[PDB]
């Protein structure tokens, strides 16, 4: 009926193709300003959350493990490919945007002290040291001993 | 007698600034901490910030102050000469 | 209270204070907020998906089903989703009344209720600070360590001192610098002027 | 750092993560030096510009306007809570602007307990509806 | 070129010197200040045909002023490119004259060996050097060009001697500065400024020759 | 002579909106200024500045 | 590296569907690093004999 | 060498003269709170735990400052160290 | 406190049903957006037509970007309109903007009704995709969908064209950001190296480091800068009849019991012509200070910057003695008069005995006496504000209280502060997108590299420019104004000529081209006796007519140019511009004597062949009409209207506008510009600094570099104090000559040992010492 | 990490300096070693001698690898077999018709 043009040779898979890996987080990127989605590319790499499954065989210096790893409520379908629904980041807080006393200005949440004695947001802080024995010279060597 | 000339004809208008007012705090307060006798008669207070606060407002800190000139004279200021700002 | 969190839309906002169940507001039945942000924040960075997931959470809550986020769908999310929480019991426009936790009044404004999921940076604010008194000195120049790893003192930038002198204290700067830093002296002879 | 949000407009500082150094003074006469001079109640306005430095926006600044609303009017009970609240106070209740029939009190009256009675300020208002001038200049009807 | 439009060339660097001499401290009348381009081709016969010394018409002998000194012989030369054949004809006609100052203008540019006397001459000379293409239009008529008035010796050693202003105290200025060259200021002498301020309304200023 | 004419008449480009009313000279001749899109706390407003009798002020 | 001196980044036309655009640090290394889409596939390299 | 020292490329001018590190000193995160004052900054309890400062013994308040010495360093409302006239740094943690 | 205690109990939250319009307004809106793309249609319509009109001062595709501007900034700015109305009061959406905060009128058309243009470093999206941006486009489509528009807003989602358009107006914003953040840290390192030298004493006179008097006051006043407000002098009065009804005043009033009410004194001094004489001189003091006012503020703005607002200060009086026009006060005429000279003597800050330090203290605070007197006039204070006698004492006594407070501190370290009122200023937004049109291009770069290049002080500056001035008739006549056009632009020989061919013309009287035949033989007069033997090879060059009648030139005047360039042994002839083509034949001047292996000598001159390619690339790049080379040739023309420049009087005494016909260059060389006739030697400004100190001198930089800088401000959006502005200035040019007095130089600096070394050098310094 | 498209001729605009444009075009093997070589045929921007061939603005004079100085072109066709002007048109364009 109302076409320009009738000689298309391609088409796209899905218009949410565009994205990539921490870009397909966000629910509705266009629905946002174009500078603040790329905020959350930084935001989601140094973030916390666990990321495998045996625990208990890695011993790395930074490793940080939720006790309750709630998958996200409002998701998209390009992130169930990605293996994102099975290790999440977080839980689904309950947000009521309001203004309470005034003490949540600039970047700043004002949260519940009986939630988070519950088990909101309750991380183990998982960190590994190493101590070479090497020697120290021709007779000079360390000695695990207790003196 | 070569450099001062402050009982002759001053060119500064006789005020306290906001400098003087800082070392005058901060000299008399280091003074009255290492056992001074106090100028004014004391009403019962321990702070040494406001022992020295105090004699300000009494204009009875013996003390001359020596305002250098940059040309190489200098000048001679009171502290009844010269009239606080708040 | 003062570690860093995130967002997933992208408004990241750090544990300003916490209180009690009881002194937060409540609906009717008793649904307590878990957290509170600013509503000037939405506005002032055009953050216009923040409320799609506060809204569309609310209407998957009620339903029990995982709705789609697909950005490029026909559904019409405006007006069809927002009839659909109407029929089970709520507002269409999903905004909701609070009761005040002191006194029992009821809020003049309505309070846009929500899930929203967000995560939690990797920034603690116990391993960030850095204060000590009197420790351990160097010998090269009589200075601190480097920084808490080894016991030391926090950096002092040219921006802090070309500042300083626009204040006008003499006294100040020179305690930075000589007094509670590098207390030193220096014998000088009366004839000639070599430090010997 | 707790501090109020007077005190981050100058410093043009974000509460996202944006660390602040906090010296200490190990000095008597240190002290009384900065007191006098470095300080926020005499480092108002600056003379680079003749304009003061302390700013009152974000949620400081809409309940402002709401509170001065029309369709604004305290109870009685409301009054002498906030009252109380005040870090200074002579000791004299106002008298209510409305004694029939319940004895309220209009949105501009507690607003003006705070401000002494000794200073004023007029002229600058800058609005957004109504017109830019012309209007209100029309047999001079003021207010609003 | 080189035919009609050449007259407003001869007469508006006319205009010129005159101001440059009248607000040192001469007296200059009014009908030499105040003329226009019809009565410059009227004063003397000007241009009868074609070619000739126009530049030598030119000379004035002004001796009107407060210090009774006065005599102060002008002339223009000829060729463009002066050497040293112009310099020691030039500085013939001071002697007989017995004149005390001197204003010549060369038009491109003049020889190594002949500016080198220009400057030291005699201890008790002074010669003034100038351009055509400096002095065809007047810098001192700019907006952001303030007054400039000359002082006497009796007014700097007042001045240094209130204030306790020393010489290094007071900011210099070097030779090349056209300004200074208006006047024909001397090294060693204060130069009074007045500018005119906006928060205040007039501005003094004082600086050194160097 | 008059194609050379109409060479300095539009220029490149027009502006002039004709909505805000100056307080100096009873006329309309007043721009607007999309300036101030972030910054830092300091909020935003379109400056107006009129081009005749030299005025301008703040939106805000 | 091999050229500078006024040579801005911005951004392409033929980074649509090869780089996300939404996924960039936010520190000075903003622009300069790239990244890939999300379905995408990299040439390795075959003998066209 | 000795010139890389004196020079300015991270030696005794830039590394100490224009960039050092000083003593006494706090840096946390800070955090809103418009129910403070204008001058009333955060100060953290860890942070009080060892930021110290030396006093003078006066005698017109040698009782109050001689509480915090005998209740010695096991809370907050104490004193640290102390320094004698002469030049004595005595410590009140291991004292007898 | 109590506004932060009330909030908890009112609530102002925000949400879905903050973001919802009408009904029936959101169907006008998207209405509006499709009768503005059939505007669009219909311009690309009658353009590939060839039949629209371009407009006068761009090309063809230069006027196409300029037509769809106004088109969809009226698209997004008529339906932004309409939202405004919709929204009540009771929306807490609108609550957000009218309070003052982070949102105006165009986050609403952004998140509601239409985003806008997505420009990218002002200009529009260009091409980089086969002359395309996208590959779900058709090639030749200049929609506004496919150019960077956004035809939707954040709440109906964006479309995968649009979607890649928007985000590239991010990326600009965030990698500018990081790029300028790195600046701040050198740009002020650099400055406080240099400015930490200067400082107030305590004599008034701003010294340095050296022990150099730089000026004579601070803030050429000797006021601090807290205490200065933004004051209304309220003294340029337009008409002059209503400045001699407001201020003078005499006794002959109607016999109606005038002079009898209010003051109760009057009665008194009924017909006394002791105090008629104070008060007739007073206006015509007032009138001495009104007719230099034109010459010291030539701008025409009264609303200045001053300390202790008077404005304030007699109203707060009237509050407390309780003053209001329904009441009778009692005023003395000669305590008003003795009162402003009483308090006028107080006002000295200086030494006062010789008569030349009086002459010191007048001129310095002539502003502040000027407003003093107008404002506590004989007559203001008894009709406008309708002061008594005790109202009038106590007054006194408290502008001289403020005026203490007011004084600067000597001894305030303004070495820091200096360098920092320059660098506050440049970390807001001066290099982001040159918004700065003005029907002009976008000349004179302002920006990071404007203020890195200006410190620097090098030799040439980037985009140089220098404002050219007309009076007489061309201030008011367009065909005088463009014939001196004519002669300042550097119009080339290149451009001038159409076209250059090498024919071979043995007979030179009988020539072999046929459209040019009659021309070359007909012309007899000319001496024709050397011709015989010269160059046989003919070089024709074709000038074109259509140049002609763009510059408005002769042919008479190119033939007596080319002969005066290259010698006497040059021929040139050329025919009446009345035929099918300019043309002009050259030839060469043959002695006919020794020019023919007269010396053998087998070395070759100059070939026949190679002859006239030698003159042929000369001539087209060497020889210039008439024009200076160094000033490029672009110019433009900027409305005098808009710019507050150019107050005359009249004979009524109001400030009118007087429109005239300036253009631009794009060059330094001020001493030729100056040069020319009827441009205005006077107002001639340029933005150069190393040409004016050569030109003019180091007094004129002062004046010159000063409003360079204030120009920057202006248009930035922030504000600048004065007392700052000259003090940078007589900073830098203490010495008497334009160095730089960064780093580059500081060898020739007579400083101290200690503070050379501080530059990064140390060693290099202290073995010199 | 990324690098820019080798073996295609490529014209960059080059004005900074006394050239005018730059023909940058890479060289490298496909897999046996790639030492880079990049041919570098920039052209001039100078116009203007005195008396000599007052012709500077149509040379070339490109970059070859290694070489110190720069040398015209038309000197390597001499090299490659091919003495006659009519071979070497050939080589830049199919059709000198134009
Ligand atoms: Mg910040
Ligand atoms: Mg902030
Ligand atoms: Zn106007």
């Amino acid at each position: 009926e109302v076409a320009y043009c009738s000689t298309y040779t391609h088409c796209e898979i899905h218009p949410s193709m565009i994205l990539g890996v921490c870009a397909s987080i966000i629910p509705f990127p266009d629905h946002n300003q174009s500078p603040r989605n790329t905020y959350q590319s930084a935001m989601g790499k140094q973030a916390m959350g666990v990321y495998i499954t045996n625990f208990h065989v890695r011993m790395d210096t930074l490793a940080h493990v939720l006790y309750y790893p709630q998958k996200p409520l409002v998701t998209t379908r390009s992130m169930e490919y990605l293996r994102f629904r099975e290790l999440p980041a977080g839980i689904n807080s309950i947000v009521a945007i309001a203004s309470y006393t005034g003490y949540n200005q600039e970047d700043s949440v004002i949260m519940n002290r009986s939630a988070v004695d519950r088990g909101f947001f309750r991380s183990v802080f998982y960190r590994s040291y190493k101590e070479q024995e090497s020697k120290k010279g021709f007779d000079q060597e360390e000695v695990f001993e207790k003196p | 007698g070569e450099r001062p000339q402050a009982n002759q004809k001053r060119i500064t208008t006789p005020y306290m600034t906001k400098y003087e007012r800082a070392r005058v705090l901060g000299t008399r307060a280091l003074q009255i901490a290492m056992c001074a006798p106090v100028m004014v008669e004391l009403e019962g207070e321990t702070d040494p910030l406001l022992i020295a606060m105090k004699e300000l407002k009494a204009r009875k800190i013996p003390i001359i102050i020596r305002r250098y000139l940059p040309d190489g004279s200098y000048e001679d200021w009171g502290v009844d000469e010269l009239i606080i700002t708040d | 209270i003062g570690d860093k969190f995130a967002s997933r839309h992208g408004q990241k906002g750090t544990c300003g204070i916490q209180y009690r169940q009881e002194d937060m507001p409540f609906t009717c039945e008793g649904i307590t907020p878990d957290i509170i942000i600013n509503p000037h924040a939405i506005p002032s960075r055009m953050t216009i998906g923040h409320l799609i997931e506060c809204l569309q959470g609310k209407v998957s809550a009620n339903k029990g089903e995982i709705g789609d986020a697909t950005p490029f769908n026909d559904a019409v999310n405006v007006q069809k989703i927002s009839n659909l929480l109407s029929d089970y019991g709520y507002h269409l426009r999903g905004n909701e009344v609070l009761y005040n936790g002191f006194t029992g009044r009821k809020i003049t404004s309505q309070i846009f209720i929500g899930p929203t999921y967000y995560q939690r940076l990797k920034h603690m604010v116990d391993d960030k600070i850095h204060s000590r008194a009197r420790g351990p000195i160097q010998i090269l120049n009589r200075q601190p360590m480097e920084g808490r790893s080894r016991d030391g003192g926090l950096r002092f930038g040219e921006m802090e001192r070309d500042c300083q002198i626009a204040h006008g204290a003499a006294q100040f700067l020179r305690e930075r610098l000589f007094e509670a830093s590098d207390p030193y002296q220096v014998h000088v002879c009366n004839l000639c002027g070599i430090m010997a | 750092f707790r501090l109020n949000l007077s005190v981050t407009t100058p410093y043009n500082a974000d509460f996202d993560g944006d660390e602040m150094n906090l010296h200490l003074p190990q000095s008597l006469e240190t002290r009384a030096e900065i007191q006098e001079l470095a300080m926020v109640p005499r480092m108002i306005v600056t003379p680079q510009s003749n304009r003061p430095v302390m700013g009152i926006v974000q949620d400081t600044l809409t309940a402002v306007r709401k509170f001065t609303k029309r369709d604004v009017f305290l109870e009685r009970g409301e009054v002498m809570n906030l009252l109380m609240f005040l870090s200074t106070w002579d000791g004299k209740v106002p008298q209510p602007a409305i004694l029939k029939p319940r004895p309220l009190w209009t949105g501009k009256q507690i607003f003006s307990l705070i401000i002494p009675g000794h200073i004023n300020c007029i002229r600058t208002h800058s609005t957004h509806p109504d017109d830019e001038d012309s209007g209100p200049y029309k047999h001079i009807s003021p207010g609003d | 070129m080189d035919d009609e439009e050449e007259t407003y060339r001869l007469w508006k660097i006319r205009k010129t010197i005159m101001q440059l001499c009248h607000d040192r401290g001469y007296l200059v009348t009014q009908d030499e200040l105040d003329q226009t381009l019809e009565e410059f081709k009227a004063q003397s016969g000007d241009k009868p045909s074609e070619g000739r010394p126009r530049r030598t018409d030119l000379t004035v002998l002004v001796a009107h002023n407060d210090d009774p000194t006065d005599q102060m012989f002008v002339f223009f030369p000829e060729e463009p490119k002066v050497g040293i054949k112009t310099i020691k004809v030039y500085c013939q006609r001071m002697q007989e004259e017995n004149i005390t100052r001197a204003l010549i203008v060369v038009q491109q540019g003049m020889t190594p060996s002949a500016k080198q006397s220009l400057v030291d001459m005699a201890p008790k000379y002074i010669l003034e050097q100038f351009l055509q293409q400096e002095l065809l239009i007047n810098i001192t008529e700019h907006e952001l060009v303030p007054e400039h008035v000359v002082m006497t010796k009796e007014e700097v050693t007042e001045l240094l001697a209130r204030y306790k202003l020393r010489e290094n105290q007071l900011p210099r200025i070097q030779a090349g500065d056209p300004v200074a060259r208006y006047f024909g200021i001397k090294r060693g002498q204060v130069v009074k400024i007045i500018r005119p301020s906006e928060t205040a309304g007039r501005y003094i200023t004082y600086r050194l020759v160097q | 002579k008059e194609a050379i004419r109409e060479h300095q008449m539009a220029k490149t480009g027009g502006t002039q909106t004709d909505l805000f009313t100056c307080g100096k000279c009873k006329k309309k001749n007043c721009t607007y200024t999309q300036v101030q899109t972030r910054s830092a706390d300091e909020p935003m407003t379109t400056f107006v500045v009129c081009n005749e009798c030299g005025n301008r002020w703040k939106f805000c | 590296r091999d050229g500078k001196l006024a040579k801005p980044r911005q951004l392409h036309n033929t980074l649509w569907g090869m780089v996300c655009p939404a996924e960039t640090p936010e520190g000075h290394a903003v622009g300069l690093v790239k990244n890939l889409a999300l379905m995408a596939y990299i040439s390795v390299g075959s003998q066209p004999s | 060498s000795l010139k890389q020292r004196l020079k300015g490329k991270e030696g005794r001018v830039r590394g100490n003269l224009m960039g050092k590190r000083v003593d006494f000193s706090a840096r946390t995160v800070i955090t809103p709170d418009p129910n403070l004052s204008i001058d009333q900054v955060g100060v953290p309890r860890s942070i009080a735990a060892n930021m110290t400062f030396a006093e003078i013994v006066t005698p017109f308040n040698i009782d109050r400052l001689q509480e915090l010495v005998r209740r010695g360093n096991s809370q907050y409302p104490g004193a640290k160290y102390i320094i004698r006239d002469n030049g004595d740094r005595i410590d009140l943690r291991f004292h007898p | 406190t109590v506004i932060n205690n009330w909030l908890l109990i009112e609530g102002h939250t925000i949400g879905i049903g903050d973001s919802i319009a009408d009904s029936k307004t959101y169907q006008d809106i998207q209405n509006t957006i499709k009768k503005a793309k059939q505007d669009v249609i219909e311009v690309i319509e009658k353009a590939h037509n060839n039949e629209l009109e371009p407009t006068p001062g761009n090309t063809l595709r230069q006027t196409f970007e300029n037509q769809v501007n106004r088109i969809l900034n009226d698209a997004r700015d008529k339906t932004g309109s309409s939202a405004q109305k919709s929204l009540s009061e009771y929306n807490n959406f609108k609550s957000m903007v009218v309070s003052g905060a982070k949102g105006s009128k165009i986050n609403i058309s952004q998140v509601i009704a239409v985003v806008g243009q997505q420009n990218v470093e002002g200009k529009r999206i260009p091409f980089g995709f086969k002359h395309r941006t996208l590959p779900h486009f058709i090639k030749d489509d200049y929609g506004p969908e496919s150019r960077g528009f956004v035809e939707n807003s954040y709440l109906a989602g964006l479309t995968p064209t649009e979607f890649f358009f928007h985000a590239m107006g991010g990326r600009e914003g965030l990698i500018d950001t990081a790029v300028k953040t790195a600046e701040t840290g050198y740009i002020q390192r650099r400055l406080i190296k240099s400015m930490e030298s200067v400082m107030v004493k305590y004599d008034a006179t701003v010294r340095n480091s050296i022990n150099q008097v730089v000026q004579l006051r601070y803030g050429e006043d000797g006021l601090a800068g807290e205490s200065v407000e933004f004051q209304n002098l309220a003294t340029l009065k337009p008409s002059n009849k209503a400045f001699e009804k407001k201020f003078r005043f005499d006794y002959t009033n109607e016999r109606a019991l005038r002079r009898t009410l209010q003051e109760d004194l009057v009665k008194d001094v009924l017909s006394n012509a002791h105090i008629q004489n104070e008060l007739e001189r007073e206006f015509e003091r007032m009138r001495e200070d009104r007719e230099v006012l034109r010459v010291i503020f030539p701008t025409g703005d009264s609303k200045v910057v001053l300390p202790c607002n008077l404005l304030r200060m007699i109203w707060n009086a009237q509050k407390i003695f309780h003053i209001n026009p329904r009441l009778p006060s009692d005023l003395h005429p000669i305590k008003v008069v003795e009162g402003v000279k009483e308090l006028s003597k107080k006002l000295v800050i200086v030494n006062g005995d010789d008569p030349l330090s009086r002459q010191a203290q007048e001129n310095a605070t002539l502003l502040f006496n000027i407003h003093l007197r107008s404002t506590l006039c004989s007559r203001r204070m008894a009709e406008e504000f309708r002061l008594s006698g005790e109202a009038f004492d106590w007054l006194l006594g408290e502008i001289e209280s403020k005026f203490n407070q007011a004084i600067a501190h000597p001894g305030e370290m303004v070495g820091a502060l200096a360098a920092q009122s320059l660098g506050e200023p440049a970390t807001q937004m001066t290099l982001n997108t040159f918004h700065y049109a003005g029907v002009s291009a976008k000349n004179v770069t302002l920006g990071v590299p404007r203020l890195k290049e200006l410190i620097n002080i090098s030799k040439k500056p980037k985009t140089p420019s220098l404002t050219v001035f007309l009076l007489g008739q061309s201030a008011r006549d367009a065909e005088r104004a463009k014939d001196i056009l004519c002669r300042l632009e550097h119009t080339t020989l290149r451009k001038v000529t159409a076209n250059t061919a090498i024919y071979y013309d043995p007979n030179p009287q009988s020539t072999v081209v046929a459209e040019d035949q009659e021309w070359v033989n007909v012309y007899y007069e000319m001496p024709d006796f050397d011709v015989a033997r010269i160059s046989p090879w003919l070089l024709r060059v074709e000038l074109d007519r259509k140049h002609m009648t763009d510059r408005k030139l002769t042919m008479e005047q190119i033939a007596e140019k080319i002969n005066a360039g290259f010698g006497d042994d040059l021929n040139c002839i050329f025919n009446d511009d009345n035929a099918e083509k300019l043309v002009l034949r050259i030839r060469i001047m043959n002695s006919d004597e020794n020019k023919m292996q007269e010396e053998e000598e087998v070395v070759d001159k100059m070939d026949d062949d190679v002859f006239l390619r030698c003159i042929e690339s000369n001539m087209l790049t060497d020889m210039t009409l008439q024009g200076i080379e160094q000033i490029s040739k672009v110019y433009m023309h900027l409305p005098q209207t808009d710019n507050k420049k150019k107050i005359i009087i009249t004979e009524d005494g109001e400030f009118k506008a007087l429109q005239e016909w300036i253009l631009e260059t794009d060059g330094v060389s001020l001493m030729r510009v100056l040069s020319e006739k009827d441009v205005d030697p006077v107002r001639t400004t340029s933005n150069d600094i190393v040409e004016i100190f050569t030109v003019l001198g180091i007094e004129a930089v002062r004046k010159a570099l000063e409003r360079e800088l204030y120009h920057v401000i202006s248009f930035d959006g922030s504000y600048v104090n004065y007392r700052h502005l000259a003090l940078l200035c007589d900073t830098m040019t203490c010495r008497g000559h334009l160095m730089a007095i960064t780093r580059h130089g500081v060898n020739r600096q007579d400083t101290g040992p200690l503070m050379k070394c501080s530059f990064e050098e140390t060693v290099d310094v202290l073995m010199e010492a | 990490q990324e690098k820019m498209a080798t073996n295609t001729v490529y014209v960059f605009a080059k004005k900074d300096s006394k050239y005018a444009y730059t023909g940058e075009c890479r060289s490298c093997l496909e897999n046996s070693s790639r030492p880079t070589s990049t041919i570098w045929v920039s052209m001039l921007a100078r116009g203007g001698q005195g008396a000599k061939k007052s012709a500077i603005g149509q040379r070339i004079v490109a970059t070859l690898p290694y070489i110190k100085q720069e040398v015209p072109i038309i000197i390597v066709f001499r090299a490659l077999g091919f003495v006659s002007d009519r071979d070497i048109l050939e080589h830049i364009i199919y059709d000198f018709e134009d």
